[PDB]
């Protein structure tokens, strides 16, 4: 909520220039993902104080080269605010080595760079990740401080390796190397790597080993220090006399970006040489000028006209309140009603035991009953009154009510469309059935899992992160480091995860083309 | 633009109530036309709405037939408009009526649709659409007389002839209303089968709002299956924020429509600058970045303008609570592509079938980073009174991006035992109701548009709107009784301070 302490810490040793054909090397991929975060933490803005380690170069500069140890491990950037510098570093003036670290001695080095650097700065977090491919020998005697600081200096980690936990065109940052396909140090790496993961936290660790294409379709680098949501305090009121406390956050608030393009001068390159003139004349034919004192503040009412106690007249409401009106079936409030550019969830206040076992009653009987509050909410004393549907919602981990505002009868607009299957010139053919049934069969984003009862599902596009972020980055990235060249084309892992995994559309080829056969379009 | 002629039947059946508390028939078209009125000048919409009856003894009209009385001529809606139509609410509104308009007049078909004809010549605007909205509970209004019955018929078809649609929104007739009789062919039938006679307000208002209006494309766009097989559909938002209309600052004198010029020019030189001779900037830190309008409107193409099929995930997947922006509704413009209609139908079918979504990646326009929909199929809803309350096609539903979906705190899940839980199951049995989609109307908006309408006849206060969304705390108490005091005494300590 203030700052955060991020000490990446890069493997470059040789096995990472192991450059497959087809497949982006290790390093190469490593170097995308430390773009993607600190493109992100520099161009939006960000407090984060970014410090890169590089292990497996040929050097040495750290505070641990004493004693001839730590080879290798050239602390590339101290902690400080992340600039252009590092971003120019990442592709131009940092490039392999033919050592291979001890990436244990990349995380103490790390560790004392944040216990060290971090003394006079107030830090909220402390975060740490690797990009090793995990083709070292080591020691594990230091293993025994690392934790043994770790959750005592309270310092976070990530992993990220070239290979996932769990073939073909490797697609990087895409939709799908095997995990056989490894070698027999990798694997004893990786024993050491989930070992720590869960001495940190439990059975979540293995959630923080990313792969690195997984890395580029994921906000998992960002993950860990990302800013900590608004609690709005209010009171959900049933009659007068059930008033159960509550917080509630925002939700899926969309997310666009945070600075416009100021419009300069071509030549001089200034804002303030241009200014904008709105001034008033008669917007009609013979165009005379009227001014600010001839010019009065009015509405218009369908054909009349009314000018404009006066101001004082403005509507009035009863403060902020989040009260109810009435519940109701589930299959009543649908989906397609719904409206604002949010979605809130509201929990019991904090350190109120008693408000959450109220707010919990109220959630199980709602999703017992299989039934939804229709609540009345407003922001604060000068907010628009809305209504809007607060439905239940039981995680194994937290229960609250979802809550998502509604429409009026003058936001409606009933339309009446004609029926499709009641249709005669749209007759059903034999071809409906089996064509669009095998297309459908074919293109299903869902498989049920390894347990042949669960459905996972292949492409999850409520997880991805928006393209056009990192589209704007990389093309601002590059205009501020290629001054004289046009914007590149679209990167290719972002292409790429915004696709259907290629499963579908191989198994989808012919389908398609039953239905170019089958189903005769053509245009006027 | 668009006229309407709400053509009224003033004879004496339309102010017999049955025998009931609803509303005598002509009450209810009159609340219902001053309910269309008001809401077209809610929406700001600049449709044309005259008010017409027929039936009557006196007559102000263009060419003076017997018994047809053009209460207002074709024209915007207004404040005066919206006052002489209210003047005939409520049974002294019949009472006055029935002074300066005497009822059960003999008619003909044939003569007032040539009246209405004749409203829609003197107009001169380009208008898309010419309905009149007939209100009869009459099922064979010439039944004396098969001449007058052929004239009417003939008429008819002409104003069909001549582009003029002709609705018929019956009304509660003692013994039904079979359509069949008479108005079997005088509406423009563009199958269809036709609405229930409206009982009360409701239904009718319903009913009109859904005959006047007309679906406008929010665009016009192409499902794509693949390089080549698109089809072309139309999106159509069925729902936005009608937001308060924005003032229009006038000249202070005459009280004239004014300009709001958008002049940029240099602060040295004065001349009007070219969009060619300014370059977009954006600071970062001491560092600054230029580069053209151009190249800050193409460092966005991700693909051509329209939605582009990816899978089909099933529905279960798309979760609830995953809600962005408002959703939209797809369905398909067979006018570009001949023959996407029919695909569409097979798609909508087969995925019902299969509760099966169509996940798809939609741009709306040239030069927009697209985001992830999901077309969640939904088929037609032909109500109890015949009205379509859900209509058939794609719903378009958008889907976050991981940089949307914050996430929030949590503090241990404490769950109640199931006595606490059956307890407040019956406090929420104490307040169930059936909530309707449009059931609530805005606070602001019709507090507004009183106090506006106030100001538009200079009235002393305006008509303060009785809140809807408030909650009728009082009644809902007195609902639940002791039910609260038992789950406060439940739940909360003795001594807790919920304030």
């Amino acid at each position: 909520g203030n700052k955060a302490a991020v000490v990446l810490c890069m493997d470059v040793g040789f096995t990472m220039s192991n450059s497959i054909p087809g497949i982006e090397s290790p390093f190469e991929q490593a170097k995308k993902v430390i773009t993607m975060f600190v493109q992100r933490q520099v161009f939006a803005e960000n407090k984060d104080e970014i410090a890169l380690v590089l292990f497996g170069t040929d050097g040495t500069d750290n505070p641990l080269s004493g004693g001839d140890q730590y080879q290798n491990i050239t602390v590339h950037r101290h902690l400080m605010l992340p600039d252009f510098d590092l971003l120019e570093d990442i592709e131009s003036k940092i490039q392999p080595g033919s050592q291979q670290a001890d990436f244990l001695d990349a995380l103490i080095v790390s560790m004392d760079v944040i216990q060290h650097e971090t003394i006079g700065k107030k830090f909220e977090k402390r975060h740490i990740e690797i990009f090793t491919d995990l083709s070292s020998r080591f020691s594990k005697s230091q293993l025994d401080i690392i934790i043994h600081s770790l959750k005592k200096c309270d310092i976070s980690l990530q992993f990220f390796l070239p290979f996932s936990l769990g073939d073909g065109p490797f697609r990087l940052g895409g939709h799908g190397f095997p995990l056989k396909g490894i070698t027999e140090q990798q694997k004893e790496g990786l024993e050491i790597v989930k070992m720590v993961m869960i001495s940190l936290e439990g059975e979540d660790g293995l959630d923080e080993i990313y792969s690195f294409s997984e890395s580029l379709r994921k906000l998992c680098v960002f993950k860990k220090i990302e800013r900590h949501s608004i609690h709005w305090p209010c009171r959900l009121t049933i009659g007068s006399n059930l008033s159960i406390r509550i917080a509630a956050y925002k939700s899926i608030l969309q997310e666009r970006v945070k600075k416009t393009w100021t419009v300069v001068d071509a030549k001089t390159l200034k804002k303030e040489d241009i200014q904008k003139e709105t001034v008033y004349c008669l917007n009609d034919d013979d165009e005379t000028e009227v001014l600010k004192e001839d010019i009065i503040q009015g509405f218009r009412y369908g054909s009349d006209i009314v000018p404009f106690d006066e101001e004082q007249m403005k509507y009035k409401s009863e403060g902020k309140c989040f009260s109810v009106l009435g519940f109701c079936k589930s299959s009543q409030v649908q989906r397609r009603f719904f409206m604002g550019n949010q979605v809130l969830k509201v929990f019991a206040a904090r350190d109120d035991e008693a408000a959450a076992v109220a707010l919990s009653s109220l959630i199980h009987a709602l999703d017992d009953l299989d039934m939804v509050a229709i609540v009345r909410y407003a922001y604060d004393k000068r907010a628009n009154p809305q209504v809007g549907v607060a439905f239940p919602h039981i995680k194994h981990n937290y229960e609250c009510l979802v809550y998502v505002q509604l429409p009026f009868m003058e936001d409606l607009r009933q339309y009446m469309f004609s029926s499709l299957k009641n249709s005669k010139k749209y007759a059903p053919t034999e071809a409906q059935l089996n064509a669009v049934d095998a297309l459908i069969d074919s293109m299903s984003l869902a498989k049920k899992d390894e347990k042949t009862d669960t459905l996972e599902d292949l492409f999850p596009t409520t997880k991805i992160p928006n393209p056009r972020f990192q589209r704007l980055f990389q093309c601002l990235l590059h205009r501020a480091l290629h001054p004289r060249e046009p914007l590149p084309p679209i990167q290719q892992h972002i292409w790429n995860m915004l696709n259907p995994p290629a499963e579908v559309t191989t198994k989808s080829q012919i389908p398609l083309s039953k239905i170019k056969t089958l189903f005769p379009l053509i245009e006027a | 633009r668009d006229s309407l002629i709400f053509l009224v039947d003033a004879s004496k059946a339309m102010f017999e109530s049955q025998s009931e508390d609803e509303l005598t028939p002509f009450d209810m078209s009159i609340q219902c036309i001053q309910s269309v009125y008001i809401s077209k000048i809610i929406s700001s919409d600049r449709d044309l709405l005259a008010v017409v009856f027929y039936g009557t003894e006196k007559d102000k009209n263009s060419v003076n037939f017997k018994n047809i009385y053009v209460l207002q001529e074709l024209d915007n809606p207004g404040a005066k408009r919206i006052l002489e139509l209210d003047q005939f609410k409520g049974q002294q509104g019949q009472k006055r009526f029935q002074d300066m308009m005497g009822h059960g007049s003999d008619y003909s078909l044939s003569e007032v649709l040539w009246v209405c004809a004749n409203l829609f010549s003197d107009v001169q605007f380009k208008m898309s659409h010419k309905r009149i909205m007939l209100f009869t509970n009459e099922d064979n209004p010439h039944g004396n007389d098969s001449a007058k019955a052929s004239r009417a018929r003939t008429k008819a078809g002409d104003l069909r002839d001549t582009g003029i649609f002709l609705d018929l929104m019956h009304l509660k007739k003692p013994g039904g209303f079979d359509i069949s009789l008479f108005y079997r062919d005088i509406i423009s039938i563009a199958l269809r089968v036709h609405f229930e006679e409206s009982s009360k307000l409701e239904d009718l208002l319903r009913k009109v709002r859904a005959k006047e209006t007309r679906k406008r494309a929010l665009s016009r766009l192409k499902l794509k299956l693949n390089k080549d097989i698109v089809i072309s559909v139309g999106i159509y938002n069925l729902v936005q924020k009608a937001l308060k209309p924005p003032p229009i600052k006038l000249y202070r004198e005459t009280n004239e429509p004014v300009k709001t010029k958008t002049r940029t020019f240099n602060t040295s030189t004065g001349g009007l600058l070219l969009p060619s001779d300014t370059k977009r900037s954006q600071i970062y830190g001491s560092r600054q970045i230029i580069l053209e309008k151009e190249e800050t409107e193409e460092l966005k193409r991700f693909d051509d303008p329209g939605l582009m099929l990816m899978g089909f995930k099933p529905l279960v997947l798309l979760k609830k609570h995953h809600y962005l922006r408002p959703s939209l509704f797809v369905y398909p413009e067979e006018s570009l592509v001949i023959g996407s209609s029919t695909l569409f139908s097979a798609l909508l079918i087969k995925c019902l079938e299969k509760e099966v979504a169509a996940l798809c990646r939609y741009t709306p326009r040239r030069n927009i980073p697209p985001y992830f929909v999901a077309l969640v199929p939904q088929e037609e809803e032909l109500d109890d009174q015949k009205i379509q309350v859900t209509p058939p096609g794609f719903q378009l539903v958008f889907l976050p991006f991981a940089d949307d979906k914050r996430k929030m705190p949590f503090t241990e899940k404490i769950m109640a035992t199931p006595e606490q839980v059956g307890k407040m199951k019956a406090i929420v049995e104490k307040l169930r109701f059936t909530y309707r989609s449009d059931s609530f109307e805005n606070p602001v908006l019709q507090q507004h548009f009183r106090n506006l309408e106030a100001l538009a006849l200079d009235l002393m206060e305006p008509e303060q709107a009785v809140d809807l969304t408030l909650p009728k705390v009082e009644a809902m108490n007195k609902r639940l009784g002791s039910l609260v005091d038992e789950f406060k005494e439940l739940v909360y300590p003795p001594d807790y301070n919920p304030e």
